[PDB]
C-alpha cells in the first residue's frame, strides 16, 4: 500500500541497506567510490584503483561522490528500486550540524526526488530495537567513537561526548603493533589485510596486568595466522594490546581519558535521580562492539569509577550500585535493524513522515523536530 | 563394538534423529555437521554455519524433527528443516555468559550455561518468537549436564558447585499442570525440589531415570552418586578406582552405564534392597590404548530401547570415534556381567 | 620479445606461400628471400621456447627453422661439402611430416590440390634450405662443418622437432 | 667509541666481511665451510673461506641457501672463524652489524640474535635489511640532491635474485617479487653453452672455467640478432680467446669464447631461454612489483631503481632494464592518452659504484654515523629484556 518502504545506513566505511521489517540487512557494501587511471564491487579492486570516501568521520566531504554513492546504493546492484515510487529512512550521527541535516533532505527531495523520507537518530534507533526509552547508546565505527546518552526518546546534545578512536584506528594500532613484533607490513598496501587480522585474532582483555602476564609467561595467547601471500605470522599479546587503546586513549597519543572514563564521567555528570537509571541500561552498538571481551572490561572499569569516586573507598556501599550492560547478539548493526523495525512499525502509521509534495510545495526544512 | 573413525580432533556433542536415520555432531568448530548412513559407509549431508564460536550443546526434537543448538556464540539456534535447507532461528538466550536439551514435551528447551542460570526457553506463538526465562535460584556455577525427567516439567542439572540439583523449569503458559511426583508436591518455576550433599568434585554427569523415581549423576571426584526418591530421597554414592566419569546414563531401572576420563565404558548395578550402588565392571574389554576410544568419553546417548531397556548405546568421546554399542553383544561377551 | 616474419596481395595455402634452383610450387623471386630471412634469425629463435603467431609467414618461417634443425643435425656428421649437398638433396627428397597426419607437434596450430601444392612447396622449401645452408655450414679450412653452427645441434626450437 | 665495529654480510655464494668505515671489504671469502665426514674440540677443526672450497680430507659444505640459513651450527662456526681467524678482533670490545635477507623470518632474526649475544658476548648488535642499506649505497651515486630511503631495489646474487620495494626504510612485503634466474644459473647456462660449443676442457675445471667466462668476457647486448650477425660476418674482432691451465696436467688448455658471452647475460632479459617454468622477463617483474605496491609511492619506486648484488654488475644491464621499462611505460601512457576523453612518468635505473657489494657498503655507511651507536641494540638491553630487543631495527640516516 505504501509502495515498498526501505532503510539505508550510510556509515563512515561500511554501508548497510535493507528492506523495512527485515531482521537483517539485505545488502552490505563497502563505502568507497573508485576511479581508474589506465586504459563490495570496488573493494575487490583497490590495488590498481583510486578510492575515495564520501562520508568522512560521519560527515560528507565530496557531494559529487556522495550522489554517485546514492545512485549506486539505489542502483540495480543492491536495492534496484525507483526512488520516485518508494519511501526510505536514513540514519544520522549524533552532534550533527543543522546544515548537514538540512542538506540531506534537500538532496533527498531534489536530486533523488524521493516520494517519502523519514530520518531518525542513530543513538535513538540503536535503543529502539532493544525497546527502551532511557539508555546509553555508544557507537564506535570507522570514523569516531561517539558516546551518546538517550532519554525518553531524546538525546542531550550537551551530554553527547566523543572519543577520537575508531575501527580504523584499531586497524592502524594492530598494523603498527605487528611491525615491532618482527614482521613487516605496508601502511596502505596491506591495510585491509591488517584490518582482517585484527578482526580475527585481536581482542580486549579484562585484567591488563594478568593478560600481559599470560602473554609474557605462557605461550597460550600466541596464535598463528596465514596471509594472502601464503606466508604465516604468529601474533600473541599484540592481539589484546592493540585494542586496549579503546580503554586508555593515551596508548596512541590521543587527547582524552578513555571510553570507560568518558562514559563514567558522563554518567556521574547526570541528574542524581537518573544516575541509578542510566547506569543500569547501556546499549552497545557499532562495529567495535564485536571485540570479544569488551563488555566485561566496560563493566569492570565502570565499576571502578563508581567505587573510587561515587563510593570513594566504601566497599560495602558498592553492591548497591546497579551494573547491567547488554551485549546483544545482533549488536553489529543495531542501527540498521532498529531502523528496519521502526520503518516496519511506522509504515502506515498516521502521516508522521516527510512527503515529496510537502518538499515540493514549501519547506526544505520541513522537519518536525 | 562398532567404532567409526570420523575425525582426528575431539567431539563436542552427539545428537540423533527421530527414527535414528541421521546423526548430527560438531567438531569443535564454528559450524555443525549433519551426516547420514547410506550403506556401510557414512556420508555428510547437511552443514550449518550460523554460530559464531565453538558449539557446546546440541539436541534434536524427534517428534518435532527440529534441532536446537547453543554454544560459545552466546546465542541459541532453533533450527528447523525448510525444504532442502535447514533454516536456523536465533532464540535469544539473554545471558551474559555449555548445555542444551529438549524436554520430553518437545515444546520448550533448557539451556544450562555459565551464567549460573538454567535458561529455560519456550516458543511464543503469539509473538512468533522464542522467549527464555532464567531460573537462577540456588545456582552458584555453570550447568555441565542437564537431563529431564519423564514429567517434562522438572529438570535436573549438575553444577561446578559440586552438586547436582533437580529444579523445575515448568512454564505454565506452554503446558498443563504437573501431576504430583515422589520428588515433591510443590512444583514451581524456580523452586528447588532436590539437591546434592557432595562438597567435592564437579558434577559433569547428570541423568534421570525413565520411571522418574531415581536421578543419578557423575562427579569428577572419581565418584558416582545415584539418588532415589523412592526411599525418602536417599543418596547413594560410590568411589571408582578408575578416573572420573564424564557422561552418565541409565540402561535399566537398576542398571546404568557410564564412561569418562577412564576412556572405557563401564557398567554398574544398584540393588534397591541393601540401598547401595555396586560396580558391574568393564563392558569395553579388548596407539597403545586398551580400549576403543583413545581419549575420554564426552557424551553417551541412547539409540533405541529407552532408559529401562536400552538395546543400543551411542557413545561420543574426545577420541574422534563414534562408538556404537549393543547390550546384546555386551551381554554375550561378558558372561560375568549381570544387568 | 620473440621474433616474427617481416605483401597485401600474396597467395596462401592452408594456415600459412612466399630464390632457389629447385623446382616446386614456388613463385619467382627481389634481393632477400624467405629462406634468407629464415636463415637470418635462425640462431636466435632456436633457444626460445615460447612464440606467438602474428602473420601466416611466421608459420612458414617456423617450418623452415624446424627443417633447418634436422638439416644441421644431419650435416653434423658431414665430411665434405659435396657430401653435404648430396645429404641436402636426400633431406629435401625426404617425406616424413605432414600437416595433421601422424604428428607435426603443431597440428593444433596449422582439398587434394591444396595438399599437393603444400607438399610440393614443402619439398621445394626443404631443398632450398638444405642447398643454401650447405654452403655456409662448411668452412674454407679442411672442408669441414663449423662448430659455431653445429653448436645448436642439441637445442630444439619451440621445444618441438620434425624428427 | 675509540675502536671500530665489524660488518659481515653473508651471501648465498659469497660472504663479505670487514671493518666498517673502510672503502672495501677486509676479506671477501666464499660462502662454504669445511667439516668432518663427536666430542672434544671436534668443532674447532673447521675451515672457512676460500681455504675450504677444495679440501680433500674434509667435506665442503654450503650453509646459506637462497639467502636463508639452513644449518645454524655451521654458520655459527663460520662466524667464529670469521671473527677470530679472519678478523681477529676482540668481540667483547666491539659492536657488530649483521645483514638479513628480504624474506628473513622474525624467529630467524631471534636465533641470529641468540647466537651473536650469548656465545660471542658482543657489546653491540644490529640486524639490518639488505635493501635498506642498498638504497643508501645507491644514495652514494647521486650525491646530496636525492638521497632517500624510497625506491625499488633489485638484489641479484648466486642463490636468488629478488625485486623488493622499499619505502622510507620500510619494505613492502606484499609487493616483493621473487625471480628464478640467479648468478649460479647464469654461470650454469655458460657451463652448458661451453659444454655444447667446444671440447678439450677437463670436467674437473669446467665449472670454474664457465665462471671465468661469466666474469671476464660476459657482456649484455642490445639485440639478439646483431650480436650474432657481428660474430658471423666479422668474428675477427668480436670472438675472444680464453686460456686456462688444467689443474690436472698443469698444461695450457685453450677455448674460444663467443656467443655465450652475450647469451649468459641475456638470460636475465629473457628467462624463457633456460627455464620452462618461467616466462616472465625482468621488465615485467619490476613493472608488476612497482604496480602491486602503493600508488602514492609508485613514482618514487620507479624513480629510484637501485641495483644490488654481484649478478647485476654485468655491463649494460640497467640500460636495457630502463629501456624496456620506459618502453612499456610510454606504451601504456600512450594507450591511456588515446582513450582519454597524463604527466610524463619518469623512470631511472641507478647504477652505483659499489653495486657489486652494495648491501655491505650501505652497512658500512650506516655504522660510521653516530646514530648507529644510538640505534644499535645494547648488550645490556639484550640481557635485561631478551631476544625481542633485536626483533625491530630502527631506520635512520634520512
Ligand atoms: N569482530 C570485530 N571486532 C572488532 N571490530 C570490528 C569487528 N568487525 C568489524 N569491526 C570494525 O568495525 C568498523 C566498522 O563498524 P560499523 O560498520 O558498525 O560502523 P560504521 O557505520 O562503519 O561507522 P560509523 O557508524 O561511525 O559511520 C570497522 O572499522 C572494523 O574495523
Ligand atoms: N664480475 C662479475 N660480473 C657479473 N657477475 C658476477 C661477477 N662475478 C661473480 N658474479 C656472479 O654473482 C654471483 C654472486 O653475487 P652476490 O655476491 O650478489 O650474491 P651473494 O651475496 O653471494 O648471495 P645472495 O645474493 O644470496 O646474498 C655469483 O653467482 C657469480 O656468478
Ligand atoms: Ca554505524
Ligand atoms: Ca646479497
Amino acid at each position: 500500500q505504501g509502495r515498498k518502504v526501505v532503510v539505508c545506513d550510510n556509515g563512515t566505511g561500511f554501508v548497510k541497506c535493507g528492506y523495512a521489517g527485515s531482521n537483517f540487512p539485505e545488502h552490505i557494501f563497502p563505502a568507497l567510490v573508485g576511479r581508474p587511471i589506465i586504459r563490495d564491487e570496488a573493494s575487490e579492486l583497490r590495488s590498481m584503483l583510486e578510492v575515495n570516501y564520501p562520508m568522512e568521520n560521519g560527515i560528507v566531504r565530496n557531494w559529487d561522490d556522495m550522489k554517485h554513492l546514492w545512485d549506486y546504493t539505489f542502483g540495480p546492484e543492491k536495492l534496484n528500486i525507483d526512488t520516485r515510487n518508494c519511501k526510505i529512512l536514513l540514519t544520522e550521527p549524533p552532534m550533527n550540524p543543522t546544515k548537514n541535516r538540512e542538506k540531506i533532505v534537500e538532496v533527498m527531495f531534489e536530486t533523488y526526488q524521493f516520494s517519502g523520507v523519514y530520518v531518525a537518530i542513530q543513538a535513538v534507533l540503536t535503543l529502539y530495537a532493544q525497546g527502551l526509552l532511557t539508555g546509553v547508546v555508544v557507537d564506535s565505527g570507522d570514523g569516531v567513537t561517539h558516546i551518546c546518552p538517550v532519554y525518553e526518546g531524546f538525546s542531550l546534545p550537551h551530554l553527547t561526548r566523543r572519543l577520537d578512536i575508531a575501527g580504523r584506528d584499531i586497524t592502524r594500532y594492530l598494523i603498527k603493533l605487528l611491525l615491532l613484533r618482527g614482521y613487516a607490513f605496508n601502511h596502505s598496501a596491506d591495510f585491509e589485510t591488517v584490518r582482517m587480522i585484527k578482526e580475527k585474532l585481536c581482542y580486549v582483555g579484562y585484567n591488563i596486568e594478568q593478560e600481559q602476564k599470560l602473554a609474557l609467561e605462557t605461550t597460550v595467547l600466541v596464535e598463528s595466522y596465514t596471509l594472502p601471500d601464503g606466508r604465516i605470522i604468529k601474533v600473541g599479546g599484540e592481539r589484546f594490546e592493540a585494542p586496549e587503546a579503546l580503554f586508555q586513549p593515551h596508548l596512541i597519543n590521543v587527547e582524552g581519558v578513555g571510553v570507560a572514563e568518558l562514559l563514567f564521567n558522563t554518567i556521574q555528570a547526570a541528574d542524581i535521580d537518573t544516575r541509578s537509571e542510566f547506569y543500569k541500561h547501556i546499549v552497545l552498538s557499532g562495529g567495535s562492539t564485536m571485540y570479544p571481551g569488551l563488555p566485561s572490561r566496560l563493566e569492570r572499569e565502570l565499576k571502578q569509577l563508581y567505587l573510587e569516586r561515587v563510593l570513594k573507598g566504601d566497599v560495602e556501599k558498592l553492591s548497591k550500585f546497579k551494573i547491567r550492560i547488554e551485549d546483544p547478539p545482533r549488536r553489529k548493526h543495531m542501527v540498521f535493524l532498529g531502523g528496519a523495525v521502526l520503518a516496519d512499525i511506522m509504515k502506515d502509521k498516521d502521516n508522521f513522515w516527510m512527503t515529496r509534495q510537502e518538499y515540493q510545495e514549501k519547506g526544505v526544512r520541513v522537519l518536525e523536530k | 563394538m562398532a567404532y567409526h573413525s570420523f575425525l582426528v580432533e575431539p567431539i563436542s556433542c552427539h545428537a540423533w534423529n527421530k527414527d535414528r536415520t541421521q546423526i548430527a555432531i560438531c567438531p569443535n568448530n564454528h559450524e555443525v555437521h549433519i551426516y547420514e548412513k547410506s550403506g556401510n559407509k557414512w556420508v555428510q549431508v547437511h552443514e550449518l554455519k550460523e554460530h559464531n564460536g565453538q558449539v557446546t550443546g546440541i539436541d534434536w526434537a524427534p517428534d518435532s524433527n527440529r534441532i536446537v543448538t547453543c554454544g560459545t556464540d552466546r546465542n541459541a539456534y532453533v533450527w528447523t528443516l525448510k525444504g532442502r535447507t535447514w533454516k536456523p532461528t536465533l532464540v535469544i538466550l539473554r545471558i551474559n555468559r555449555r548445555c542444551v536439551r529438549w524436554a520430553p514435551n518437545e515444546k520448550k528447551f533448557a539451556v544450562g550455561s555459565g551464567s549460573r542460570v538454567i535458561s529455560i526457553c519456550y516458543f511464543e506463538q503469539e509473538n512468533d518468537w522464542w522467549v527464555c526465562k532464567h531460573i537462577k535460584k540456588p545456582i552458584r556455577s555453570t550447568v555441565l549436564s542437564l537431563d529431564w525427567h519423564p514429567n517434562s516439567v522438572l529438570l535436573a542439572a549438575g553444577s561446578c558447585d559440586f552438586k547436582c540439583r533437580i529444579f523445575s523449569a515448568y512454564i505454565k503458559e506452554v503446558e498443563e499442570r504437573p501431576a504430583p511426583t515422589p520428588w515433591g508436591s510443590k512444583m514451581p518455576f524456580g523452586e528447588l525440589m532436590f539437591e546434592s550433599s557432595s562438597s567435592c568434585g564437579w558434577v559433569h554427569g547428570v541423568c534421570f531415570s525413565a520411571n522418574g523415581s531415581r536421578v543419578a549423576w557423575v562427579s569428577h571426584d572419581s565418584t558416582v552418586c545415584l539418588a532415589d526418591a523412592d526411599k525418602k530421597m536417599a543418596v547413594a554414592t560410590l568411589a571408582s578406582e578408575t578416573l572420573p566419569l564424564l557422561a552418565v546414563t541409565f540402561i535399566t531401572e537398576s542398571s546404568l552405564v557410564a564412561a569418562g576420563h577412564d576412556c572405557f565404558p563401564v557398567l554398574f548395578t544398584y540393588d534397591s534392597a541393601a540401598g547401595k550402588l555396586s560396580f558391574g565392571g568393564r563392558l569395553d574389554v579388548p596407539a597403545g590404548l586398551d580400549s576403543l576410544h583413545k581419549n575420554s568419553v564426552s557424551q553417551i546417548s541412547v539409540l533405541s530401547g529407552g532408559k529401562a531397556k536400552c538395546s543400543q548405546f551411542c557413545t561420543t568421546g574426545m577420541d574422534g570415534g563414534m562408538s556404537i554399542w549393543d547390550v546384546r553383544s555386551l551381554e554375550s561377551a561378558l558372561k560375568d556381567l549381570k544387568i | 620479445p620473440a621474433y616474427h616474419s617481416s605483401d597485401p596481395d600474396t597467395k596462401l595455402i592452408g594456415n600459412m606461400a612466399l630464390r632457389s634452383q629447385f623446382k616446386g610450387p614456388a613463385p619467382r623471386e627481389k634481393d632477400t628471400d624467405i629462406v634468407d630471412e629464415a636463415i637470418y634469425y635462425f640462431k636466435a629463435n632456436v633457444f626460445f621456447k615460447n612464440y606467438e603467431i602474428k602473420n601466416e609467414a611466421d608459420r612458414t618461417l617456423i617450418y623452415i627453422t624446424l627443417y633447418i634443425s634436422e638439416c644441421l643435425k644431419k650435416l653434423q656428421k658431414c665430411n665434405s661439402k659435396s657430401q653435404g649437398e648430396k645429404e641436402m638433396y636426400t633431406l629435401g627428397i625426404t617425406n616424413f611430416p605432414i600437416p595433421g597426419e601422424p604428428g607435426f607437434p603443431l597440428n593444433a596450430i596449422y582439398n587434394k590440390q591444396e595438399d599437393e601444392v603444400m607438399r610440393a612447396y614443402l619439398q621445394q622449401l626443404r631443398q632450398e634450405t638444405g642447398l643454401r645452408l650447405c654452403e655456409k655450414v662448411f668452412d674454407p679450412q679442411n672442408d669441414k662443418p663449423s662448430k659455431w653452427w653445429t653448436c645448436f645441434v642439441k637445442r630444439q626450437f619451440m621445444n618441438k622437432s620434425l624428427s | 667509541g675509540r675502536l671500530p665495529a665489524c660488518v659481515v654480510d653473508c651471501g648465498t655464494g659469497y660472504t663479505k666481511l670487514g671493518y666498517a668505515g673502510n672503502t672495501e671489504p677486509q676479506f671477501i671469502i666464499p660462502s662454504c665451510i669445511a667439516i668432518k665426514e663427536m666430542k672434544g674440540v671436534d668443532d674447532l677443526d673447521f675451515f672457512i673461506g676460500d681455504e675450504a672450497i677444495e679440501k680433500p680430507t674434509y667435506a665442503t659444505k654450503w650453509p646459506i641457501r637462497h639467502g636463508i640459513v639452513e644449518d645454524w651450527d655451521l654458520m655459527e662456526r663460520f662466524m667464529e672463524q670469521v671473527i677470530f681467524k679472519y678478523l681477529r678482533a676482540e668481540p667483547e670490545d666491539h659492536y657488530f652489524l649483521l645483514t638479513e635477507p628480504p624474506l628473513n623470518t622474525p624467529e630467524n632474526r631471534e636465533y641470529t640474535a641468540e647466537i651473536m649475544f650469548e656465545s660471542f658476548n658482543v657489546p653491540g648488535l644490529y640486524i639490518a635489511v639488505q635493501a635498506v642499506l642498498a638504497l643508501a649505497a645507491s644514495w652514494t651515486s647521486r650525491q646530496v640532491g636525492e638521497r632517500t630511503l624510497t625506491g625499488t631495489v633489485i638484489d641479484s646474487g648466486d642463490g636468488v635474485t629478488h625485486v623488493i620495494p622499499v619505502a622510507e626504510g620500510y619494505v613492502i612485503g606484499s609487493c616483493i617479487k621473487h625471480i628464478p634466474i640467479a648468478g649460479r644459473d647464469i654461470t650454469y647456462f655458460i657451463q652448458q653453452l661451453l659444454r655444447d660449443r667446444e671440447v678439450g676442457i677437463p670436467p674437473e675445471q669446467s665449472l670454474e672455467t664457465a665462471k671465468a667466462v661469466k666474469e671476464r668476457y660476459s657482456y649484455v647486448c642490445p639485440d639478439l640478432v646483431k650480436e650474432f650477425n657481428k660474430y658471423d660476418t666479422d668474428g675477427s674482432k668480436w670472438i675472444k680467446q680464453y686460456t686456462g691451465i688444467n689443474a690436472i696436467s698443469k698444461k695450457e688448455f685453450s677455448i674460444d669464447v663467443g656467443y655465450e658471452r652475450f647469451l649468459g647475460p641475456e638470460i636475465f632479459f629473457h628467462p624463457e631461454f633456460a627455464n620452462p617454468d618461467f616466462t616472465q622477463p625482468i621488465s615485467e617483474v619490476v613493472d608488476e612489483v612497482i604496480q602491486n605496491c602503493p600508488i602514492d609511492v609508485r613514482r618514487p619506486l620507479y624513480k629510484n631503481i637501485v641495483l644490488s648484488g654481484g649478478s647485476t654488475m654485468f655491463r649494460d644491464f640497467g640500460r636495457r632494464l630502463q629501456r624496456d621499462l620506459k618502453r612499456t611505460v610510454d606504451a601504456r601512457l600512450k594507450l591511456s592518452e588515446e582513450l582519454s576523453g597524463p604527466k610524463p612518468i619518469d623512470v631511472q635505473v641507478i647504477t652505483h659504484h659499489m653495486q657489486r657489494y652494495a648491501v655491505w657498503f650501505g652497512g658500512s655507511m650506516l655504522a660510521s654515523t653516530p646514530e648507529f651507536y644510538q640505534v644499535c641494540h645494547t648488550k645490556k638491553d639484550y640481557e635485561e629484556i631478551g631476544p625481542s630487543i633485536c626483533r625491530h631495527n630502527p631506520v635512520f640516516g634520512v
